[PDB]
RNA sequence: AGUAGUAACAAGAG
RNA sequence: ACCUCUGCUUCUGC
């Protein structure tokens, strides 16, 4: 016998075992060197579905630029961008006719959310191009930096503190033929040497400069399941994350009163709105009416949706507001149509015979010849060679970073709401869900050449607007079983538990966050992806043991040698009651099925020595670091599919939490001195929450500067403190000294 | 402007210009507010100035400070420092805080005073100040420019010398306004936002718009003023009939089967010997250092005695195949001499190219090497397709048996309390009997073990050729702990940086296999014969000849991470087969596990004889599915990712078709080039798409 | 007692470089500064931690170790070093470290743990008086269902609460904000009375206050009891087909 | 050599 | 060649 286990589909359905069929116990696939040749090729791809448009040059940039929009209608099946704005306005005009009022409170709480955003809002956020440094930065540094140039420029209307004043700045800093930003470069002299790195003050023309504020920094998606082959990303830099931020605000508001959205929901209450449609769709107007699903895909999502539709999109769903409102939600498109890419980090050449490796940058792909090149990296470079400008290549069509996912599925929702049976009046009509790129439709009808119909009607409406079902990808059956973001419903919602399998294990924060976070994992897919109580029990068995293993803490009588065997060891011998000790101090597991939802410290607490208990729960600790509130007790989990999530956990906080040291690398290249402007911005931020403590808390407010806010409060506190018994008056007077030499001082340099 | 900038003090002009500058209006254009308010903080710091509390707790109107002030100034601050102050103070006695922020505190009356410099009539702003601030003790103390006053309740408490002077200052900054012709506006003057393209972004948007437009407002007036007039169904009309979705219909007896590639024979790519491998072991280990690796594998190393002279008996094709028997040489002599706990070998020359030392190219400038004639780009072509091999079956046959050890051992766990928990607690029992003595989970131990220690080497001796044994811990089925070698690894440098950097390592593998039965499975092997050891069988006693399988393979930080992590198959199985049991428990109303675990009839199709289909119990099952997660781990690849995700279309459409639900597809081609696009040389992918051959062909003699 | 920041103050401003940032940031833009980092967040935290764990010093703790514990333990481990950690002040130090203040440390006083911490201690006095009934195996009906997760919270919303532990924990800052109900004040006077002289972070205090006093809803399948207390045991009560009989203590 | 797979590692920087 | 530094930091977005 030849052990088969597909053979185990000859019994069991298909959706009852269909974790058999994602082999996610194994590594991801990742990349190896650049996205170089990627993002060439999407860039490429992207005008090959739009090449029937209009080329024009941008005034302004100087960058060949695709218009496909009211080009010619699509005559095969190819993936296309000639999207149609007459048939984008009337799905929206119909969208606004099923949903009325939806639209002007969508856009009055928009507008009461611009009035109260402030600046720091563009903080929370993964890596940002730095158009400073033409590099990634993490949010809040790229904020920063764009905010010490604008300001040393003249640009200083984000003093005032709110982000629309920052967008005004934005908008008024392309103004400049002179932008002075400041570089890095090397000093070594000397009989010792030492060398530093010294400051460079650059200026970049208007071009120049107008050109890094449209770029997007593109790199390979990594450790991405279900592929063979790699794609490309792209982060936009700082100067459009303001108007993103807004444009994403107004869609949202729309998709969250949208019962045909998939987002921005969770996924029960996913797999609640796909329910609520199959028992809509399938109550049935007479007795032999049919009905079937396309477990839908679309092929080349965001190359073919294009920013001038989406700018359509934007003026349509507004229409009737403010003009300040609708420019400032038109900025977003049209900055996406101005675009341009960052091309990667280049390509590594090799010689063979004299055995060496050397790298070429993607602003040397426009001056270096072709005989380095194999054919199809030679085939991309002549291809791209015309969309070349400044070392970026232009990209007008397309939505490559991909950040218009609500207002997408507000498009993909037009095309659902189309299909009622009061607007076709058709011997068919159509309903389903729309998350992004994934799509559910379910078409009704009363013969099979009616379902066809709707098919056809459907498929040629997502054409006229820009939106390519793939047709490899798609199936249709019978309602009853689909599919919609790995959820496969058959009869009912079925586990999926092999994609929550990663999920398991360590989650490497620290000891307190990852054992909390380890049976909130359990306890979660135990109440959500049917997580069975024997494969529970399993799951808390070997996170123990990967918790005991990553940590170096196994239990104080096993014979394993580690470098914190002697210690725990000692731990171990010197307590009296061992069930108290934690599983971080090589104590035992306290967990079972019943107590998942407590923390450790928590079940833990009477069973623990009290001189124990004073020293793990001591507060006067150095290992703990509490930074602010609204980040206490929180991770950031990358699952298998779908973007990096906020986690919260419940965990007292001890000696265990602690936090792991940073990468050093910074110390080898020329940006080691943001390590030293890190440490001076760290130690004014802790005085000055010396001086207001609720700082941690609340974010305060105030145009004043941080040492002018200090000295008042300097100047109340010992005033108060004066007259209650707390403060002397000759410390009182020393006080009052000591801020008029500050003042002094501020007033000297 | 420039009057309020001459007359008034420029203290007085930074506080209004910082007030100004935190209302969002400016001096420079509304100037009336700016000459109202520096009034305003003129008199309030007139009102302020110049009066002290001293050690006793009097007024002695001085002109120089050791006595601490009377008054305290919140008009002119920041509003929260100002709240702040105002908090604070009322926090120190007991008072009720105001609804609004005042202008001055004395801490003499303990009384918040406002004070309103206005252009008209005293007693009508006044009442108004009254009107507007009742329900809280606040003194009202209203000052104008006629030289007079009003105060709350006829309680005055500044004095004649203060509200002397200002009234007197009042009255020259009156005549001052007066006589320069600015003083009629004061009695006339006594959601708006705005955003505009600037030039740039203006011609920017002008260039964003469809190409019938050229002006950005007159394409927002065509959107603001769009009526639909049937313009989806005229364009509906215009679009060719070859953009459609035409539904073929599916039906699995007139599918083909996948187009499994051509080429050589694959070759075996895991990190270790699978069903091949031999272990020496120590029974109930006992010897001084036990635990500690290096002594384990000398302990199993001495219970071996029929060590010859290695020869090679098989050839790594592209390897220096001398090397290896050097490598195996001085391995062997460092095990004999070696005094300590670790083992690092000497960067002896054969080592240096097993381990692959030197093989990076030299890092260079590319201005420093523009001239080379062969200077190309890295080769990026394709994998070299092979054809499935006999092999991979078999492995995965041997690896869902039954062993005569238990493999895996549990941590503990907290007791069962409630009911649930004492039925897990039997149902976690029957799959870890069913488990545990599989071949796969001694997989899942070599695997974790190798992976943790290799980690661990490689953060820990970046510059060092560490020797790592090869173990694993079992139990026999009587209970005794037994400590198994399976040979050695040595690591080579580990300098790894990015997450797909590659470590080498050389493995040294026992085995009793005769790689010459099955070449192609060893195509990156050098087999050495290195001994003889007698197999005791039941016909009689036979030297055997041990072999040991030596190659140099590579691994990364990621791949190694998820090494170590593969416990996880355990609850892969598990969790399928208790979605299993669970559905019958649903039906039957009771507990399904005993009738499951306990009743052997064989019901579930798990492979195929010549004879047909064959069938297992659940435990068969449980074993099955373990394999199948312990290879996915063991051989995961992009080829694998992109193939399982691409053939469960497929599958989900068979289920369709068996289900009566009428599947259709739209491009059934396009889809049997993307799973076929998968299928390249990977052995274990290349067997995952037999076997969907072989279901599919099973599919269709149920139907037919 | 505000007198030695005042010293730092003058001794910070004293420097070229503190006094330029701290005269041209203003209160609203040091939000922004407070997050500057060279570091970036951790894209596999999973495998950094494993290849961590391995180091050494892998362990960042403020400078103030290196007067609070010594050099090395009894076994000659050494528990800190002098390298700085990146971007800060804080030093490079081994899990040896947390051992050592685990088993020898200083003593602390922990009678405000179960105050601050009630809401998690409640789930422990729950489950420890719970009764558990008998499990029935059938075929459970569950409902996608939005219920609230937060079993003792008081009615208030996020501005409410806000202003509630501003004036437990922080009570000189609340600016315009006076206590509108007289719930809150109920809340205000018992939590200012039980959380008084507490030597725990007030960060944990103003987050454990707003975990406690927040209604906070999620979308969960339920078979049976849609109670917070009943939500609270979701994981132990309902599967996929059997159904455990439970009532929580209280 | 080997890992690997559309581009890399097989140490990098000083 | 000695010596110093680094191991996610020119490269992980929504
Ligand atoms: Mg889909
Ligand atoms: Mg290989």
């Amino acid at each position: 016998m030849d052990v088969n286990p597909m053979l185990i589909f000859l019994k069991v359905p298909v959706q009852n075992a269909i974790s058999t069929t994602f082999p996610y116990t194994g590594d991801p696939p990742y990349s190896h060197g650049t996205g170089t040749g990627y993002t060439m090729d999407t860039v490429i791809r992207t005008h090959d579905y739009s090449s029937r448009g209009i080329w024009k040059t941008n005034s302004e940039t100087g960058a060949q630029q695709l218009n496909p929009i009211d080009g010619p209608l699509p005559e095969d099946n190819e993936p296309s961008g000639y999207a149609q704005t007459d048939c984008v306005l009337e799905l929206i005009e119909g969208l606004d006719r099923s949903h009325p009022g939806l639209f002007e409170t969508a856009c009055q709480e928009t507008i009461d959310a611009i009035q109260q955003t402030r600046v720091d809002k563009l903080t929370q956020g993964r890596q940002t191009y730095d158009w400073t440094l033409n590099r990634n930065q993490p949010a809040a540094t790229a904020l920063a930096n764009t905010i010490e140039v604008f300001r040393k420029n003249g640009y200083k209307l984000n003093e005032s503190g709110r982000l629309i004043d920052f967008l005004k700045d934005v908008l008024l800093s392309f103004e400049n033929d002179s932008m002075e930003v400041t570089t890095h470069f090397q000093k070594k002299k000397r009989m010792i040497t030492q060398r530093t790195i010294g400051k460079k003050r650059v200026k970049l023309t208007k071009k120049n400069y107008l050109i890094r504020a449209l770029t997007l920094n593109t790199m390979t998606k990594d450790a991405e399941r279900g592929k063979l082959k790699r794609r490309a990303i792209a982060t936009p830099g700082m100067q459009i994350r303001g108007f993103v931020y807004f444009v994403e605000l107004l869609a949202r508001n729309i998709c969250e009163r949208l019962e045909q959205s998939g987002l921005p929901v969770g996924g029960n209450e996913k797999k609640a709105k796909l329910a609520n449609v199959i028992k809509k769709m399938m109550a049935k107007s007479t007795d032999e009416e049919l009905s079937y699903t396309i477990t839908g895909d679309n092929t080349k999502w965001n190359e073919n949706q294009n920013p001038r539709i989406f700018l359509a999109m934007v003026l349509r769903i507004t229409a009737g507001q403010p003009e300040w409102f609708r420019d400032l939600l038109a900025v977003a498109p049209i900055m996406f149509s101005n675009k341009v890419a960052r091309l990667g980090r280049g390509y590594m050449f090799e010689s063979k015979s004299m055995h060496l490796r050397t790298q070429i940058s993607a602003e040397n792909l426009s001056d270096i010849n072709l005989r380095y090149f194999n054919e199809d990296t030679k085939k991309k470079i002549e291809k791209i060679r015309h969309l070349m400008v400044e070392g970026t290549a232009s990209l007008s069509p397309g939505m490559m970073m991909g950040m218009f996912n609500m207002l997408s599925t507000v498009l993909g929702v037009s095309v659902l709401n189309l299909g009622q049976r009061e607007i076709l009046k058709r011997t068919y009509w159509w309903d389903g869900l729309q998350s992004s790129d994934d799509f559910a439709l379910i078409i009704n009808g009363h013969f099979k050449e009616d379902i066809q119909q709707g098919v056809n009607h459907f498929y040629r409406t997502c054409k006229l607007v820009g939106i390519n079902m793939s047709q490899k990808k798609s199936y249709i059956n019978k309602t009853g079983t689909f599919e919609f973001t790995s959820f496969f419903y058959r009869y009912g919602f079925v586990a999926n538990f092999s994609m929550e399998l990663p999920s398991f294990g360590v989650a490497g924060n620290n000891e307190s966050a990852d054992m909390s976070i380890g049976t909130t994992v359990i306890k979660t897919n135990m109440i959500n992806n049917d997580l069975g109580p024997a494969t529970a029990q399993m799951a808390i068995q070997l996170f123990i043991k990967d918790y005991r293993y990553t940590y170096r803490c196994h239990r104080g009588d096993t014979n394993l040698e580690t470098r914190r065997t002697k210690s725990i060891k000692r731990l171990w011998t010197e307590t009296i009651s061992k069930a108290g000790l934690l599983v971080a101090d090589g104590g035992p597991n306290p967990y079972n099925l019943r107590n998942l939802h407590i923390p450790e410290v928590c079940l833990k607490w009477s069973l623990m020595d009290p001189d124990y208990r004073g020293r793990l729960c001591n507060p006067n600790n150095p290992f703990v670091h509490h930074m602010e509130v609204e980040s206490t007790n929180l991770a950031v989990v990358m699952p298998a599919h779908g973007p990096a999530k906020s986690l919260e956990y419940d965990a007292v906080a001890t000696t265990h939490s602690w936090t792991p040291k940073r990468n050093r690398s910074i110390l080898n290249t020329n940006q080691r001195g943001i390590l030293e402007d890190e440490r001076i911005y760290q130690k004014c931020c802790q005085v000055f929450e010396k001086f207001f403590p609720s700082s941690t808390y609340r974010r305060p407010i105030g145009m004043a500067s941080m040492l002018d806010a200090m000295l008042s409060r300097a100047r109340i506190d010992a005033r108060i403190d004066l007259e209650s018994g707390r403060i002397s008056s000759q410390d009182f007077s020393e006080i009052t000294n000591t801020c008029k030499a500050i003042e002094a001082l501020k007033r000297q340099g | 402007e420039n009057f309020v900038r001459t007359n008034f003090n420029p203290m007085i002009l930074e506080r209004a210009e910082k007030t100004m500058k935190e209302y969002g209006e400016n001096p420079q254009n509304e100037g009336n507010k700016f000459a109202a308010i520096s009034t305003h903080m003129e008199v309030c710091f007139m009102y302020s100035d110049f009066h002290f509390i001293d050690l006793e707790g009097n007024t002695i109107v001085k002109e120089n400070d050791m006595l601490k002030h009377r008054f305290e100034i919140i008009e002119g601050q920041e509003r929260n420092i100002a709240w702040t102050i105002v908090n604070s103070i009322c926090n120190m006695t007991e008072n009720s805080k105001p609804r609004f922020l005042p202008d001055l505190y004395d801490y003499k009356t303990n009384k918040f005073i406002e004070i309103g410099v206005t252009r008209r009539k005293v007693e009508d702003y006044y009442y108004e100040k009254a009107s507007k601030l009742k329900g809280e003790n606040v003194y009202i103390h209203i000052f104008s420019f006629d030289g007079e006053e009003m105060a709350t309740d006829d309680e005055y408490i500044l004095d004649e010398e203060s509200r002397a002077r200002i009234k007197t200052r009042l009255f020259v900054l009156r005549q001052e306004l007066a006589t320069a012709g600015l003083w009629d506006s004061f009695r006339q003057s006594e959601l708006e936002e705005e955003f505009s393209y600037p030039p740039t972004f203006q011609r920017l948007a002008n260039q964003s718009l469809p190409p019938s437009f050229k002006d950005y407002h007159q394409f927002k007036a065509y959107v603001s003023s769009f009526k639909a007039n049937g313009n989806i169904e005229a364009k509906l009309g215009a679009m060719s009939e070859k953009v459609n979705a035409q539904i073929e219909s599916f039906d699995p007896r007139t599918i083909r089967e996948l187009e499994l590639p051509e080429g050589k024979f694959c070759t075996q790519r895991s990190k270790f010997l699978l069903m091949d491998a031999m272990k020496l072991s120590v029974l109930n280990p006992a010897h001084e250092g036990e635990g500690i690796p290096m002594k384990d594998a000398k302990a199993c190393l001495d219970t071996f005695w029929g060590w010859k002279k290695a020869t090679i008996i098989k050839k790594h094709e592209k390897g220096v195949n001398t090397n290896y028997l050097m490598i195996w040489e001085q391995l062997l002599e460092s095990i004999k001499e070696m005094e300590g706990k670790f083992l690092n070998l000497k960067k002896t020359n054969h080592l240096k190219w097993g381990l692959g030392e030197g093989q990076a190219p030299e890092k260079m400038d590319f201005e420093d090497c523009k001239e080379v004639p062969d200077l190309f780009q890295y080769k990026s072509e394709p994998p070299e397709k092979r054809k499935l091999a006999s092999w991979i079956q078999s492995e995965f046959n041997k690896a869902s048996e039954l062993t005569n050890s238990n493999w895996i051992e549990f941590d503990e766990l907290g007791n069962d309390v409630a009911p649930i928990e004492h039925i897990a607690s039997r149902r976690r029992n029957f799959f870890t009997a069913e488990v545990s003595q599989c071949r796969a989970s001694e997989y899942i131990m070599k695997a974790v073990y190798i992976n943790t220690a290799l980690l661990n080497s490689s953060c820990t001796a970046m510059e060092e050729y560490q020797v790592i044994p090869i173990i694993t811990k079992c139990r026999d089925t009587s209970g005794q702990r037994r400590t198994n070698l399976y040979g050695f690894i040595i690591k080579g440098r580990s300098h790894l940086r990015n997450d797909t950097d590659v470590v080498n390592f050389i493995s040294l593998e026992f085995s009793l296999t005769d790689p010459r039965n099955e070449i192609h499975k060893w195509e990156k092997y050098c087999v050495l014969e290195i001994g003889d050891m007698e197999i005791r069988t039941s016909i009689s006693t036979i030297m055997k000849p041990v072999y040991l399988y030596v190659r140099t393979n590579g691994t990364s930080k990621i791949k190694m991470k998820w090494g170590m992590e593969m416990r996880r198959c355990l609850l892969q199985s598990l969790q399928q087969v208790e979605s299993m049991i669970e559905a019958e428990s649903a039906v039957k109303e009771k507990d399904m596990t005993e009738p499951f675990f306990r009743n052997r009839e064989n019901d579930w199709p798990i492979g195929e004889s010549p004879q047909g289909i064959e069938k297992g119990t659940i435990g068969k099952v449980c074993r099955v599915l373990l394999a199948k997660s312990v290879f996915n781990s063991i051989y995961a690849s992009a080829q694998l990712e992109g193939f399982s995700a691409e053939s469960r279309k497929l599958l989900l459409l068979i289920q369709a078709f068996r289900d009566n639900l009428d599947p259709g597809t739209f491009d059934l081609k396009g889809l049997y080039e993307a799973i076929e696009e998968c299928i390249i040389n990977d052995p274990w992918v290349l067997l995952n798409a037999s076997w969907f051959n072989s279901f599919l062909k099973a599919v269709q003699l149920s139907m037919g | 007692s505000g007198m030695e920041r005042i010293k730092e103050l003058m001794e910070m401003v004293k420097n070229s470089r503190m006094r330029e940032i701290l005269t041209t940031t203003s209160v609203d833009h040091m939000a922004v500064i407070k997050k500057y980092t060279s570091g970036r967040q951790e894209k596999n935290p999973a495998l950094r931690m494993k290849w961590m764990m391995a180091m050494k010093y892998p362990i960042s703790a403020s400078s103030r170790i290196r007067e609070m514990i010594p050099e090395k333990d009894e076994d000659g481990n050494t528990l800190w070093t002098n390298t700085k950690d990146a971007g800060s002040n804080r030093v490079l130090v081994s899990p040896n470290a947390v051992t050592w203040w685990n088993r020898a440390g200083p003593v602390s006083d922990v009678v405000h743990y179960p105050r601050v911490y009630k809401m998690y201690f409640d789930r422990l006095e729950r489950l420890t008086h719970g009764t558990f009934g008998p499990v029935k195996f059938y075929n459970q009906v569950k409902v996608r269902k939005r219920v609230d997760i937060n079993p003792g919270h008081k009615d208030l919303t996020s501005r409410e609460a806000q202003e509630v532990i501003m004036e437990v924990v922080f009570p000189n800052e609340v600016g315009a904000r006076t206590l509108s109900s007289d719930a809150q004040l109920t809340i205000t006077k018992e939590k200012k009375e039980e959380l008084k002289n507490c030597k725990i972070s007030p960060i944990m205090v103003a987050y454990m206050l707003e975990r406690e006093l927040v209604r906070r809803t999620r979308f969960l399948p339920i078979a049976g009891a849609t109670s917070s207390t009943y939500v609270e045991v979701l994981h132990l009560t309902q599967g996929t087909c059997w159904e455990q009989q439970y009532t929580p203590g209280g």
